[PDB]
């Protein structure tokens, strides 16, 4: 969104006598997004003058001008939030003293004043610089801690509570879901490796869990290649227990997706690659074998059979109730989390936990993408069908979460992006087919119970305390046109 | 009240076209 603002001073100066031009002009500048460079002290104060008329949001924007247009501006494109922003509030700085030269005081309600915007501007300005100083000293530049990341999100849910009155503006929206979308990115790969180790896991178990973390998380752990060294040669008595011959290694189904993992174990090095297409033996992705040879709660993290229970390949004979109350346990305490807004370090808490379980998001896409690749009709019994529908459950509403994640941020912005998320997912997940309604709508309640912004009446009563009947009208304007939803009626 | 109207579904259109 963009538009040129100065072509918009001069219809605005070229109709000043007529109120309904100047009224749409600003409409439409509202609605639309300036850049910061292009705003200067001079470029401000002939949009004051060409408009000096105050009827009602024209006399808004005389005591509250900064404000209106900080709820609009945009500084993303032209890649300088700070500078931009900085510059701007320098700019809007030399406004402040233009007009305390013409005279100052706290006029209509405390809560709302260029002053006030500026001291609030200023400080969301240092926020995004502390933001900036901590990615960049604790990602090591351009490439315990659990503790240390505890203590960076409480600053940032702290600067969040300062900044929570501030949502509805464009560039604040902006600037913190940028944040935050950086914040979350950074946190959903830096979790630590502790909680994957336990003693009822085998060495297969660990061996995926580190090949899990290997192909999630490399960007700063440089001794997994070391440990997984030493323990190649550690359990040289263990491997070959759970494997087949190469002869009849790659015919079996569900290996074949298996085969990327396997070979970085038999090489002996993650960093090798499997570039040739060699032949290597391949483990037995059978579950008579699974069951002996590692715990059922990791079965995410092996590939093989996620692929031959959704191709529905395994033969009934084979016994699947292990990962069946696996699957059970995990749904029943993922279903049972409550309706509420989690905080952001319960987010991250709860990210973190499903980071544990294995469902990596390129992961959960690419083994999800085969689930309606696999035909719709075959024979099978009873528990393996519940158990692949629970599948389509849990992976389903894994990938509609974090690719909403990924975007996501307290702000309208968030929900106005992921009402069209959830079309095109619905379009997607579900095409014209129904059998996917139940589990469309508990993707529904994940997507609205986990992702939920809320306003408060009360706290828009706040917003416009001291509001009399005039400036109701514009800012409600506002926020239909950000989150798009006749959120309220004013009736005192 | 109408050319906003006019860009709102301007830019309906083209997240259509980007979905």
């Amino acid at each position: 969104r963009t538009v040129d603002f100065k072509k918009l001073i001069e219809q605005l100066r070229a109709r000043a006598t007529d109120k309904a031009e100047a009224l749409n002009t600003v409409s439409q500048l509202e609605i639309g997004a300036v850049d910061a460079q292009d705003v200067t002290a001079s470029a401000v104060r002939a949009f004051v003058g060409a408009l000096p008329s105050s009827g009602y949001h024209f006399g808004f924007v005389r005591q509250n001008v900064v404000f209106y247009l900080l709820s609009h501006a945009t500084v993303q494109t032209a890649r300088d939030p700070l500078y931009a922003a900085e510059q701007l509030h320098e700019q809007l700085d030399r406004f402040l003293r233009h007009q305390h030269d013409g005279g100052g005081d706290e006029d209509r309600l405390p809560f709302y004043h260029n002053g006030a915007t500026l001291t609030a501007f200023q400080k969301l300005l240092q926020t995004l610089r502390e933001i900036q100083t901590v990615i960049a000293e604790q990602s090591g530049g351009t490439a315990g801690q659990q503790p240390l990341v505890r203590r960076v999100i409480t600053q940032l849910e702290t600067a969040a509570t300062e900044a929570r009155p501030y949502v509805n503006c464009r560039a604040v929206a902006e600037l913190l879901d940028l944040t935050y979308q950086r914040l979350i990115y950074w946190a959903c790969t830096l979790m630590p490796y502790v909680l994957f180790r336990r003693d009822t896991d085998t060495e297969l178990d660990t061996v995926l869990l580190m090949h899990f973390f290997y192909t999630h998380y490399r960007s700063v752990n440089g001794d997994l290649a070391v440990e997984f060294q030493n323990y190649v040669k550690n359990s040289v008595r263990h491997m070959s227990s759970f494997v087949s011959s190469d002869i009849d290694g790659d015919q079996k189904p569900g290996a074949e997706h298996m085969r990327d993992v396997s070979y970085k174990l038999f090489v002996g090095n993650l960093q090798a690659r499997d570039a040739s297409g060699l032949m290597f033996p391949i483990i037995s992705t059978r579950i008579s074998t699974v069951n002996l040879y590692l715990s059922p709660e990791r079965m995410f993290f092996h590939p093989g059979l996620i692929s031959r229970l959704l191709s529905e390949e395994v033969s009934p004979r084979a016994n699947l109730d292990a990962y069946a109350r696996v699957c059970d346990r995990v749904l029943e305490d993922h279903l049972h989390t409550p309706r509420r807004v989690q905080r952001l370090l319960d987010l991250t808490q709860m990210v973190m936990r499903l980071v544990e379980l294995g469902f990596n998001h390129d992961t959960c896409a690419a083994y999800a993408q085969m689930a309606l690749i696999q035909p719709a009709s075959q024979k099978s019994s009873l528990f393996v069908s519940e158990i692949r529908e629970k599948l389509i459950q849990i992976i389903y509403n894994f990938y509609t979460f974090f690719m909403c994640l990924y975007v996501y941020s307290p702000t309208f912005l968030f929900d106005h992006r992921r009402r069209l998320i959830l079309e095109q997912h619905r379009s997607t997940l579900i095409g014209s087919k129904e059998e996917l309604q139940h589990v469309w709508s508990n993707v529904t309640l994940n997507v609205n119970t986990h992702f939920a912004v809320q306003y408060t009446e009360e706290d828009f009563e706040a917003h416009t305390k001291g509001a009399t009947e005039a400036e109701r009208e514009y800012l409600y304007r506002d926020l239909h046109s950000k989150w798009g939803v006749h959120l309220f009626t004013l009736r005192p | 009240g109408d050319l906003e109207l006019q860009e709102t579904l301007a830019t309906e259109y083209f997240a259509l076209l980007h979905g």
